[PDB]
């Protein structure tokens, strides 16, 4: 039934007009900033939400899929405004279409240097913008179970998890402005801890704050965001029922193995070539840092100055296998890599069993062959786009390893890359950066939203 | 809060009609099926798990539970889930389903309440689709829907070659009960609708469709009664739980045939049914109906299994002779199909017990509230919402309506008093409209026509 | 039945005396060089095979694992022993551990520098090793199929393939000789170019031999080792009954794509940079360099001094789709990876499609989904043997991004890794050097059949 | 060249003791059955596809390829099989299987003219049947096959209270038929075996296994069939095509009660046997066995499906009376293991055809070539290889060979002429050596005894 969506893109870029008068607000607030271009883009994108409401089949599976596409797509050349207009950060419509697919994808990437000496309104904006993206994110995925990868109602959940995602948001923002930050700095910044979306204010992003409290902060809300927050739902229903419902979950004791693991491989690393003079240091800025990259946050509080490569790169490759499913950002999951796990051991386990029935067991469920075999399409479908994305941004005369890495940064939904890409995408290709757009979207949706609109079979 | 169980064919229309009104819905179906059609339905949440263990039930049990309706397919098992429900969680008023049927022949102490059964109601699916019998009961009676609370009832009526109807114009079944106050809604002929303004009953295929009062409505279906010549032979297809207790019914006041294709099912039913011709044949070939006298069967009932099997055997008795034939379909995509004019009547035993059931209790008002049936037609109950000016519909006169094609109104039930529509009429607020669609692909239309400007 | 094994072994290992003698004669003939070792070495293990064998025992699925786990070690300790004895070049025992495996496990990996002034005898008993783990190869993974990924004759195949093995070597130790290249030489590089091993007389590889022929003919018949042996048999059996029975197998259609592509990506990305002042040149290193690399043979031509830093990289990572699943030598083979991509596009296809049956249909034919099972338990058991065997060679001391070279060296069978550990593995720490035994033997053994031995379940 | 086609109840079998030909082996049977089991349990080759289209016949090679076999349950798609692959293929060796037996019936003299399509060579698993009349008759006669091509049988019989050989101390028997050459093998009593010469048979279920040359083995059963008084009744527990079958050829001779589960085969069986009483009950109540005199029936033949089925029921009727019991067993590993005292004969229909048709097949001269039976006992014909001393056995006498334990050498065959081995053994012996085993865990010994040293 094609053709009958404009209603709801109208609907959908209203409610996204109405989201622009707060940053225009915090800009009045302080007076500086410029903030005619959001009432400008308020006004604009009402009217265009007005210009398409004609309703036609309302209510009491392939459209599902061009809706979410275009709530990606719509949303952020809708969010593409404000940059357009402005003239502080007077950029480019690709550096504009960029930092908004950016800040709304949650991919941590941005073209804008000079972020400090910015206007508060539109920097602002930013970490507002990844903090709907945040809710997006949570609001989809556990509530569109197309592509998954005793049951409550849709919408109690739906509002339950904002329930969360706002009391996690405030507890956060708390604890920076304690931690010595202003309370713009503490709202921006915990806008971008919670959605693991990796902005900041800063050109430094969370190197400008010099404070180990900061860092530990930052450490244990990114932790707390990448869990499943459909197990956070069981920390909120009734109270608190167990505090060690968490460690039942597989996917949270393999969550927490990866972290511990990488941690201390990165720590003993920092320490063999004594990269940081205080194993102090070298123990927080490990921590942190894995932390952050791990689970596709992208903050960074260091420039890998000392640091030796290896680390670099390993977090780059850890930043593959991301965040829990239920939660904000990610590659591919950590929930598929414990099916990776347990299917080498299944096939293990066959050793000297060839007659036995063995079954992908989680958490005491058994697992439906077409799920497992999902997983293994989207590691497909990952790769095969990976390569082809690579392939773009080289061929547009990009740095080949830089054009990996960028790849790594943006289809991982980072996004900071190393090599020539950190951190600014300015000097970027205007056409790679066209790609890296595609590439981040592509992030999102997890790759097979999007990709079955280039198949033929779709049309 | 409601809370609903099992995987009965019926809970399913039990959790559609149910949902809204500050009454959160929750259905437990058990295990497969009920795991599916839990996954697949709007609005209230599905546990899967036996609706007999405490376990399952502790969700409901005490948190504040409004009703418990215990649907089950099993009867044993749903009296002890009543029971476990009541004496372990409070659970102060539940519903169950039980076709024992030998146990609704003994309310006895159990349904007193004093122990096994802890039930307000009881609803049955054998005596509740024993309507069957008012249908055979009142000759040419194809369907009877009820609206607002039990005032008005629209009817369905067959005019058969040789009745009284046949032949007499409009303008004398009006004037032969001057006392009665009816509204002729619309005339289906050959499946085509008709305008009907004192017009001649064509004999073959002609549909009435009554809109009154259902003081008036059971009295002019009275006098139909007296004066159509009854039906006197009766033919049934299937030998279930259902057709046996029917052909049991029947025995008495008509001569019964009945057919199975279980030979063993057969003899068991030829010892217990007496007075009845049991035969052991397939309800599909020729040669066992012609050489039983399908030319000279009056009503032809299929209670197979299978709704398609139920469908071709009853089409292929209407082809060979039989008066009236009716079916049971377990599929409304095939109610909404057949009941046409070549089967006269579907019944499907979902709806047999949610029409009776549900009008009743608390006469849910949305602005088109529909009840289902068969033909491109549809009857909604639509409620006039808005204030007296405000909305396009409330202060103005039905004359004045700009209702949809073949959309008319019937009926005005105000409070306690029913008014036949006329255009003098002027609509009110809070007002009950019945209304009768000839093509329901408008039953939107109608709604965007009571639809107020929205707050 | 363990310990009916010990008449096996004994019978190999007497097998693998007389093939020392061929050597030895050689060392004879050329005059130079210690060939008193050699013949020791065949007494030491004509002796160790009568004290094992004893008296042959009754005949009679573990046991199968335990022969070929046994072949492999046994036999390469036993190539151990002669460079131990030797005094020309005077290695420690685990460099002669290494020297044996690599040469026999097919690896191309070596630790003795200095390979042209060497014994004739030393040099050519280490590409005959090539040679004869090569057939260990080919006549395991095509008759040897039972968990180790229409039956015809076991024996006549096992000597068909033998057969095709020699007809390979003659005529391209012919095609070299005619090339220029030594009788001694051509043979020596027949033995390893077909043997898809990476060994040389020189240090320089086949740069040395420096010849644009010489390129081409290793790059063909690298082609034609590369490819799967039982397709071949296609052509040998009742004549030349196709030519182009190749192309309708799906494996060798994605072998070819796989190395077209890598080829022109190489080669455009070498002309980006213009490494190479003469196309005629960019095109030979590059279809070499490919060809050499991605089909896991590990011969080398150039320093990659002028080479893009990308290009090294690439062609380490393209090591992984290595050789077809019943040729000589591999990492993951590329049936695997055509099986990866046609289940991404069936999960694709069977989105658009939900209630719809899909099947993996491999020219023609369906595959069981225990198959299917098995591609992705050896993904998984590859990926997490790769990761410990790093971590094994960063605990030793090993430079972290030249562990990861190593590791990818040799578990692909390569063998040669870029980096710290570049041309010559000698320096390598001593404990990576048998962690680096240990990962190459896993690689031979297709990650699983090693793999089970240490799981407790199976004793 | 060698073929056998799908799926095969019985030719799976056929594909294991038919391939010691030195020419190449190939078996192909049906589908998965065969491929799947068929790779797993089998050695060289094979096949695919249903039969019998003409696809899969090439794949025999049909080249004057010498073996066609074609095991086929139905004959009339067998006989279509065979035909497709001589016109199309011309495979000149053919074989075939009809069961019709109408066809079976005729084929004498339709298949002896050469119009017949293509099989002339006929086998027929039916006429195993044959082979239990046999034991029905003989009173007391286990076992039998035959080494050498027929020329020397081995024999084990079976001594019954009553009987002949009760009482009776071996060497009454030995001066019993004076002029008769044979050599008593082994003695099991209770299941364990005894030294035999010079002492009393005991009359409890003795078995005495006799080897001698066919002429002496066909005298000397005759004459234990002219001793023990013949058997009269017979009780069979199926009524399966090869039970009623057996019924038709044993009702006009012996009184015949047969047993069977489903009703309706029974009434078929009742209405095609006469003269055979036909019960409908299972194999396995005792109130319908000594209710039908189980004490006093002398033959019991189990001729179920399942193999369980029959070892259970056979072994309680021998509890409750019977003389001689008899079961289809269709898995080797049950008849080499339950197969003693407690069930004197199973008929594996295997092994019932093996046995005469590799006697008959050449060359059979293997080092070892084993005939296999019931027990842990061997019945071997080892060839002796070797020049005068480069063997360990060749020129030298029994009692200097190391023999396993239990062994006792039978007989010896050379040419045309059977010597009985006793004590010194002169021999001229290149030449056939039979042998009989206790203990079948040393079979390999022999070979190594018979292994000359290799070369
Ligand atoms: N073609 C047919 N003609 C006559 N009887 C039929 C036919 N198909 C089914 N029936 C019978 O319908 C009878 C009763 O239906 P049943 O299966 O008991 O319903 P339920 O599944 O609700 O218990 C059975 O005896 C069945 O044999
Ligand atoms: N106790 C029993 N249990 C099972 N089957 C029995 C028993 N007694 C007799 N039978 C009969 O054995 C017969 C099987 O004969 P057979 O011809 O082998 O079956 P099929 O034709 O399927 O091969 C069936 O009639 C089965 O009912």
């Amino acid at each position: 039934q094609f053709r009958s969506i404009i209603r709801i893109v109208g609907l959908l870029l209203a409610l996204f007009s109405v989201t622009m008068l707060a940053p225009a607000l915090v800009a009045l607030l302080y007076r500086d900033g410029a903030g005619v271009p959001f009432v400008t883009t308020f006004f604009v994108l009402l009217f265009c939400g007005a210009m398409c409401w004609f309703p036609n089949r309302r209510h009491k599976s392939r459209d599902g899929f061009l809706i979410v596409v275009l709530f990606w797509t719509v949303l952020g050349s809708a969010g593409s405004l404000p940059f357009l207009i402005a003239d502080n950060p007077n950029i480019s419509v690709t550096d504009a279409f960029f930092e908004s697919f950016s800040a709304l994808t949650t991919t941590g990437a941005t073209v804008i240097v000079g972020l400090d000496e910015l206007p508060k309104a539109i920097l602002f904006y930013r970490q507002f913008l990844q903090w709907f993206g945040g809710m997006g994110i949570i609001v989809l995925a556990v509530a569109i179970l197309p592509v998954l990868g005793m049951t409550p109602r849709i919408a109690e959940t739906a509002k339950a998890l904002w329930y969360i995602y706002l009391s996690l948001t405030i507890a956060c923002a708390v604890a920076f402005w304690l931690a010595g930050m202003t309370p713009f700095d503490a709202i921006s910044h915990s806008f971008s801890t919670i959605a693991i979306g990796g902005f900041s204010t800063h050109d430094a992003s969370m190197g400008y704050f010099d404070s180990y409290a900061i860092n530990l902060i930052t450490v244990v809300f990114l932790l707390i965001s990448a869990c499943n927050f459909t197990l956070h739902f069981a920390a909120f229903a009734s109270g608190g029922v167990h505090p060690k419902y968490y460690w039942k979950d597989p996917e949270f004791r393999a969550f927490i193995f990866i972290q511990v693991l990488l941690f201390l491989v990165c720590f003993l690393l920092l320490l063999k070539h004594h990269s940081y003079t205080s194993p102090y240091d070298a123990f927080d800025q490990a921590l942190f840092q894995t932390v952050s990259i791990s689970t596709t946050a992208g903050f960074t509080t260091t420039g890998f100055a000392d640091w030796p490569l290896f680390l670099p790169v390993l977090l780059l490759f850890s930043s593959f296998i991301g965040g829990c499913a239920g939660s904000t950002g990610g590659g591919m999951k950590v929930i598929r890599i414990l099916l990776l796990t347990l299917q080498g051991a299944r096939e293990l386990k066959r050793l000297v069993h060839p007659r036995a029935v063995y079954t992908i067991k989680v958490g005491g469920s058994a697992l439906p062959q077409r799920v497992v075999d999902a997983v293994w399409g989207f590691f497909s479908a990952y790769a095969l786009v990976f390569v082809v994305c690579m392939l773009g941004l080289i061929a547009t005369g990009m740095d080949e390893l830089s054009a990996f890495s960028a790849v790594a940064a943006t289809l991982n939904n980072l996004g900071p890359g190393l090599g020539e890409v950190a951190l600014h995408f300015g000097d970027v290709n205007d056409k790679a950066k066209w790609v890296l757009i595609v590439s981040m979207l592509f992030g999102r949706l997890e790759i097979f939203t999007l990709l079955i609109l280039l198949t033929p079979t779709f049309w | 809060k409601i809370i609903i169980l099992g995987a009965g064919q019926v809970g399913g229309t039990l959790a559609e009609n149910l949902v809204g009104e500050n009454n959160d819905i929750t259905i437990v179906d058990n295990n497969a099926d009920r795991l599916r059609e839990l996954q697949d339905k709007y609005d209230l949440r599905v546990v899967n798990g036996h609706a007999s263990h405490p376990d399952v039930l502790h969700e409901a049990g005490a948190q504040d539970a409004d009703m418990l309706v215990a649907v089950t397919n099993t009867d044993e098992t749903n009296m002890a889930a009543c029971q476990v429900a009541f004496t372990l969680f409070n659970t102060p008023n539940r519903v169950a389903r039980i076709r024992s049927p030998e146990y609704l022949a003994e309310k006895e102490a159990l349904f007193k309440s004093g122990a096994i059964p802890v039930d307000h109601l009881i609803a049955p699916e054998e005596l509740v689709t024993s309507y069957i019998e008012r249908l055979i009961q009142y000759p040419g009676a194809l369907q009877v829907v009820s609206f607002a609370e039990q005032k008005v009832s629209l009817v369905a009526v067959k005019a058969y070659y040789g009745g009284p109807l046949v032949g007499n114009a409009l303008s004398a079944l009006r004037e032969h009960m001057p006392h009665i106050d009816t509204r002729v809604a619309a005339i289906f002929r050959q499946g085509r609708p008709i305008r009907p303004q004192g017009t001649t009953i064509i004999e073959a295929d002609d549909e009435v469709f009554f809109v009154a009062a259902s003081n008036h409505i059971r009295s002019v279906m009275s006098e139909l009664q007296r004066l159509e010549k009854p039906y006197r032979r009766i033919m049934i297809v299937g030998g279930g739980n259902i057709g046996a207790s029917l052909a049991k019914r029947l025995e008495q006041t008509y001569s019964v045939k009945l057919i199975e294709r279980d030979y063993q099912r057969a003899e068991k039913l030829s010892e217990q049914l007496e007075n009845t011709i049991v035969f052991c044949g397939d309800a599909a070939d020729q040669e066992l109906l012609t050489e039983e006298n399908i030319d000279q069967v009056d009503v032809f009932i299929a209670l197979t299994n299978e709704d398609e099997t139920n469908i071709m055997s009853a089409m292929l008795a209407k082809r060979m002779g039989a008066k009236k034939v009716m079916v049971l379909i377990q599929r409304g995509a095939y109610v909404d199909l057949v009941q046409g004019g070549v089967i006269d009547v579907a019944i499907s035993p979902q709806q047999a017990t949610i029409s009776a059931l549900l009008t009743h209790v608390r006469r849910a008002d949305i602005v088109n509230v529909s009840s289902l049936r068969r033909g491109a037609a549809e009857a909604i109950e639509a409620v006039a919402h808005g204030d007296e000016t405000t909305s396009k519909v409330v202060g103005r006169a039905i004359g004045d309506i700009k209702l949809p094609p073949g959309t008319t109104i019937g009926a005005v039930v105000r409070g306690e008093e029913v008014l036949i529509a006329h255009d003098r009429t002027v609509i009110e607020q809070d007002d009950h409209v019945v209304m009768f669609l000839v093509d329901k692909k408008y039953v939107p239309d109608v709604e965007a026509l009571f639809q107020p400007s929205p707050f």
